[PDB]
RNA sequence: GUCAACCGAGCGUUGAUCCGAGGAUGUCCGAAUGGGGAAACCCGGCACGAGUGAUGUCGUGUCACCAGGCGCUGAAUAUAUAGGCGUCUGGGGGGAACGCGGGGAAGUGAAACAUCUCAGUACCCGUAGGAAGAGAAAACAAAAUGUGAUUCCGUGAGUAGUGG
RNA sequence: UCCGGCUCUACCUGGCUGGAGGGCAGUGAGAAAAUGUUGUGGUUAGCGGAAAUGGCUUGGGAUGGCCUGCCGUAGACGGUGAGAGCCCGGUACGUGAAAACCCGACGUCUGUCUUGAUGGUGUUCCCGAGUAGCAGCGGGCCCGUGGAAUCUGCUGUGAAUCUGCCGGGACCACCCGGUAAGCCUGAAUACUUCCCAGUGACCGAUAGCGGAUUAGUACCGUGAGGGAAUGGUGAAAAGUACCCCGGGAGGGGAGUGAAAGAGUACCUGAAACCGUGCGCUUACAAUCCGUCAGAGCCCUCGACGUGUCGUGGGGUGAUGGCGUGCCUUUUGAAGAAUGAGCCUGCGAGUCAGGGACAUGUCGCGAGGUUAACCCGGGUGGGGUAGCCGCAGCGAAAGCGAGUCUGAAUAGGGCGUAUCCACACAAGAGUGUGUGGUGUAGUGGUGUGUUCUGGACCCGAAGCGGAGUGAUCUACCCAUGGCCAGGGUGAAG
RNA sequence: UCAAACUCCGUGAUAGCUGGUUCUCCCCGAAAUGCAUUUAGGUGCAGCGUCGCAUGUUUCUUGCCGGAGGUAGAGCUACUGG
RNA sequence: GGGGAUAAGCUCCGUGCGUCGAGAGGGAAACAGCCCAGAUCGCCGGCUAAGGCCCCUAAGCGUGUGCUAAGUGGAAAAGGAU
RNA sequence: UUGUGCGCCGAUAAUGUAGCGGGGCUCAAGCACACCGCCGAAGCCGCGGCAGCCAACGUGUUGGCUGGGUAGGGGAGCGUCCUGCAUCCGGUGAAGCCGCCGAGUGAUCGAGUGGUGGAGGGUGUGGGAGUGAGAAUGCAGGCAUGAGUAGCGAUUAGGCAAGUGAGAACCUUGCCCGCCGAAAGACCAAGGGUUCCUGGGCCAGGCCAGUCCGCCCAGGGUGAGUCGGGACCUAAGGCGAGGCCG
RNA sequence: UCAACCAUAGACUCGGCGAAAUUGCACUACGAGUAAAGAUGCUCGUUACGCGCGGCAGGACGAAAAGACCCCGGGACCUUCA
RNA sequence: GUGUAAGUGCACAAGGGAGCUUGACUGCGAGACGGACAUGUCGAGCAGGGACGAAAGUCGGGACUAGUGAUCCGGCACCUCU
């Protein structure tokens, strides 16, 4: 009837300190110490998951941003015209295009600018 | 217990009165139960309604008007009511009381 | 309660430095005692007559109606037991592995012959279950089994 | 072994036929110099007793 | 014999080693019992026997205490007794639980607590037995024409009741 | 039944004291000792006991696999170089006791009634004395002094013998039962220091008896008293002969061995922990020590081509952004509130019980079910004493689908499974009388809570009983010893 | 070690007290209020939660009609007081 | 709204008012209760709220008309002052 | 003289600017009013997978709503041990352990394969639990940081040559030197129990090493008419025949 | 006042033996501030080459001791015309 | 002014006064309030037997709300209960 609990601890401790090869000091040797450190760093990835878009996001635009205003036109008027212009081609695309080929990004900043409003800051 | 206010079994009054030890409990068959389980009729003493399985072993026992009555039935009991005694009266039977 | 020694508080109860302990046989030490632990108990729950007679003869049905109970007057000639009869004649009678018997008490030689085989678990219908009617594949009654079995149950 | 009963509770609360549980009620004994035959009249009979202390009342006459 | 080998020297078909029942021997302490004593060690008496030129020494036994029976005596003191002397038989202490008689708590519960409870438990005492104790109606019962020693189990019953 | 003598005495009777056939009984509780036969009756050692060197292969070893046979009143168990019915030990079964011990059996031996009984008939005598009873304090009986019987303990008082006395829950009268204060009494029942034989949905070296190992030992304490730790080579020691380094330990070769990743520190041999090599990275940097993106270098798989990207994968990872340990307890803790040095192993809602309530499931169904116990190699059969339901109201008598209160059908309370259909009355809230539909409980088991018990686990200070301690220290007793040397100069 | 030693036993004493209580997922999901309390840090019942059965929108929201209030405000030769 | 000094991150009541408790994420320089919004898991997809667009920090040294001269902005009273 | 919108002084604390979050800004990057766009969250949408409640239909498909969660209630499951029953693998190498490659929504899994190793295990269905540890100033064993740090036990003080020895600050001897000298000297009692001598020995011990030692092993060794006690006596006190009390 | 010098035992260096209490971690700065209201760990800025040795003792709310003052609960012992 | 504190009410008087007088009763009680629970509050209407009044009708204490204390254990009277 009795049952030595042995192999039944191991599996877990064996899982775990599988799971932190890499980590550094307490942290890569001991079950009391990975445990918590898995615990905060499972979280961590779930958030940076979750906040990837956003930086990636970020990114593409300041590199839009940039190459527009070397083309002399603002970020924010280009989306406008765009828009406008129904076109379709999303962010991650455009600074694609803008590293590769500024031509054809030029082309579309031609084509905002030809699809703008006149008076811009007009009260319509 | 209940705090520390007296609880309910300590400030309620206690039921009035004793039990009178040598109450006689009688044991008791209604005449449905006799229709329901005897369509020849007949004699029908303590022993037979131990058969049928109306009452106890040491039954000491008490009859009793309920339900309809029409069959004829010479019922042996201890101690009747003025009701079976009618009904057995209007059904013609023996109400031949111990 | 029951182990050796431990009536006595091992060290101070401050002071010290270390923990607080009330003896030296308590649950978290290492000779101390089991706490919820095994006891000596009994194990039988008591299942009605109705239940197990039900149980019983459905077992015997469930056998009947697929041929499994064969019949018998004897297994053996004039009372000098040989187990090399018995199995030869449970094997004109049955090829499967197990297999029960129902032999009465004074017909002790068919008892005496077939208890040494392997498969084999005699039995008398006085002590007639149900473990091992359905551990079984084959039943072989007993004539004289078979009539004492039926007119005490049946009246 | 088997569960013992409560006196009092026993002594001050029985059962009908269709299971309900029944109690006396209060302020009946002394003082009744002043107090007015109606209030004397509401307190005799038997009550049935309320829903919050059926459970309660239940377990101290069962065992 | 063995942990536990090594060495030496032996026995055994004429029946060994081994197993079982009965006997014999059975140092000293221990109820311990000749007296004494810090337990296992100090000193003796009496009868016999061994031994020395004699003493010393040695061996075998036996010597406590009470209760009872028997036997001799009957102190102050007269009867006569307690007592004293001899002999015979018992008891004496140990034990794991179980039993009967007696004594006999407290922490605990009561959300405090004294009555109550814990428990007549633990423990202590005196005595036993293989089991004990109880046991033959100065009993139950309720007008039933009933039962017929006692004890232990099941139920009645967690009831009738008792109770700050 | 005959007689011997006896009733003081010779004689008639009645009544004793003896022996004899006999009967009854016996080591009985009823009196007690030994006797000798005596039972394959039992215990105290044991013994025989069926059947394969079977064949091929594996392997160090076959007891394995596959294929061939056999025994079986014996395939229970264990061991043997790896799971063995056919190797061994032993089992089923049958055998066996010179001696001792226990059961009865006998014949001795011992008594014991026999000299006897059944019934008649009218009155005196006896029927267990410091007791029973009563009073006063108390114990224990369901019963805490209460109206409190019966049973009893100490004191004080204190009766009768059958028209007597004690009890039937104060007490009194009637009836009933029984005959105290003298004594023994088996069987059913409880228990295991020890012994014998077995079983296990019990443990398997931090467990299990505290004790598989010298275990109540070592060690601790003055003392009572506490009270530990340590199992495994391998099939068999064949335990490394010999050589080399070294003072030796220890090791390297040579060997044994199936394997020395089995060397008397020895089955396997984890983690913490301690180091050696190989690749990346790290000395201008502010880091709950990680995560998301990711340069660069190193390894690898694959399609190709003289080296080369890829629906790749893995180790490191410059640099950038984000980011305030874990638990408990707290309104609120990253918290400078508590706890944890780390690993490994151990450590807390359990069991009983026809217990209670609620709920699933199964059998039966107005019935359901047994307890102790008896028989059973087993888990099975029986056992009706009991319990729950089937009618309640009422303090109770008592009555009864109604009942209680009350003067009352006059209202109400409780109850009449529930619904259904038609009526009559009112819409003060619906009721009342009919008809049919017809009532569901119980016993096992599982889960949850719960009651009594140590009741989820650990933790006090401290209460009580019985004993150990004055060798330390407090005081006293008995008996001995110690206080260098120099000054002052009382009484007389 | 002494405002009443030590040891064994009762005894696993008891604590309204502190700490601790181990594998996973799915669904719903609070409270910190009231009366009482030898009671205020605890507990009992009601409150709010869920599970099961029953009753089916009875809950809630908006509009319209009906109803009492004596609050803000204002008022005082409409009372009591300044 | 009471007590308090009409002080307290004070204390005590109300409230189909809220949030925290038991609730992350974004903004508030960091900040349980404030504003937005109530997280089934993934995506190197898009639009928005509160808030904000000179660089650090992704987004406007945006347009138009006027004020500010004090680094006001980016603490403050009675009162003073062409 | 009124009312306004921004403004000035009043203005004032102790580690360091320090009452924009910083740089910096009036060539507003500051306040107000209107206008234009944009960024921005785990919100909404978009493409996919799972799940719960209800509903519709057909022999489990789809759809709408829903899915933060502590105390807590309810539901469904993995894993460990022993077992009843049926079957499978196993000295042609099970378990256990180290792994690599992979899987599952999770507890977890590999009947998927390598190394080590040497005898029992797996599967499906039921049964029963000493049934899952990270914390109790938790218990037992082992090992770390502090750390190769503090100390190495008095106020007497050691030295040179030679010696054996593998190895010498310490062990043996020689000559010096220094210490106590009403004691740190010689003799008894209590107490301890072979510590004494000889021979051999140095893996443990000695606070270093050690050829040395009260350490280890074997052997040896204590002799009483007169010594200290008994056989001789008694005090304090004890035990206590009989005995008295209880 | 007002402190200076000297010698020994230590302390420092070398050879040997070799512990300890304590410890969630770690490649452990300062400031103004925010916060459970006294921050090595957060924000915004400033400073700093890695590793050691002797030494001081401001902090780490440093180590030790489940506070000894206070309050609550339970006990204990002591007193008294409870 | 209302017996006694305050409020709500009272001139339609519940204030003041005079005559009879005992309903300062018995047996009940629909439906309701308030409600943790026990307590607590009103209650039309029915019956006997009455008061007052010519009758209708009112009277089961006081203009209303306070004026008292659960349960247990005992005591007194009556009962056609044991």
């Amino acid at each position: 009837a009795r049952v030595k609990r042995a192999l039944n601890a191991q599996k877990k401790r064996r899982t775990v300190l599988k799971a932190s090869k890499g980590y550094r000091g307490q942290r890569s040797r001991l079950y009391r110490k990975a445990k918590e450190q898995q615990l905060h760093s499972l979280t961590y990835a779930y958030r940076d998951r979750r906040a990837r878009k956003g930086e990636f996001r970020k990114l593409w635009i300041s590199r839009i941003n940039a190459a527009a205003r070397a083309n002399d036109i603002t970020y924010n008027r280009l989306i406008q015209g765009l828009k406008a212009a129904g076109v379709e081609v999303d962010r991650k695309n455009l600074a694609e295009l803008a590293v590769s080929d500024p031509a054809a990004f030029t082309a579309l900043v031609d084509v905002a600018r030809a699809a703008l409003p006149e008076d811009v800051n007009a009260p319509s | 217990f209940e705090g520390g206010q007296m609880p309910i079994h300590m400030r309620l009054p206690k039921l009035k009165g004793f039990k009178n030890r040598f109450r006689t409990e009688y044991q008791v068959v209604n005449v449905g139960d006799i229709n329901k389980a005897f369509p020849q009729g007949g004699t029908v003493g303590v022993d037979e309604l131990v058969a049928k399985g109306l009452v106890r072993k040491n039954s000491l026992v008490k009859v009793l008007g309920d339900g309809k009555l029409t069959v004829k039935v010479d019922v042996t009991a201890n101690k009747f009511s003025g009701s079976a005694r009618e009904a057995i009266t209007a059904a013609g039977g023996s109400a031949t009381e111990l | 309660g029951e182990v050796s020694g431990g009536g006595k508080k091992p060290y101070r109860q401050k002071g010290t430095g270390r923990a607080r302990q009330g003896s030296t046989r308590a649950p978290q030490f290492t000779g101390g005692g089991t706490v919820h632990g095994p006891k000596p108990r009994d194990y039988s729950q008591r299942t009605p007559k109705k239940m197990i007679a039900a149980a019983l003869r459905g077992a015997l049905s469930d056998r009947a109606r697929n041929d499994r109970i064969h019949a018998v007057t004897e297994l053996v000639e004039g009372q000098t037991p040989s187990t090399k009869s018995a199995k030869t004649f449970l094997g004109t009678l049955t090829e499967n592995k197990k297999v029960l018997v129902v032999i009465g008490r004074t017909d002790e030689v068919g008892a005496k012959s077939v208890r040494n085989l392997p498969g084999v678990h005699v039995i008398s219908p006085d002590q007639l279950n149900t473990y091992d009617v359905l551990n079984a594949d084959d039943v072989v009654f007993s004539v004289e089994a078979l009539n004492a079995y039926i007119s005490a149950n049946s009246k | 072994p088997k569960a013992k009963t409560h006196s009092g509770a026993s002594k001050r609360f029985r059962r009908t036929g269709t299971g309900k549980i029944v109690r006396q009620k209060a302020n009946r004994r002394h003082l009744l110099e002043h107090k007015p035959t109606k209030r004397t009249r509401r307190l005799d009979g038997r009550t049935t007793v309320s829903a919050a202390d059926n459970s309660r009342i239940n377990k101290l006459l069962n065992g």
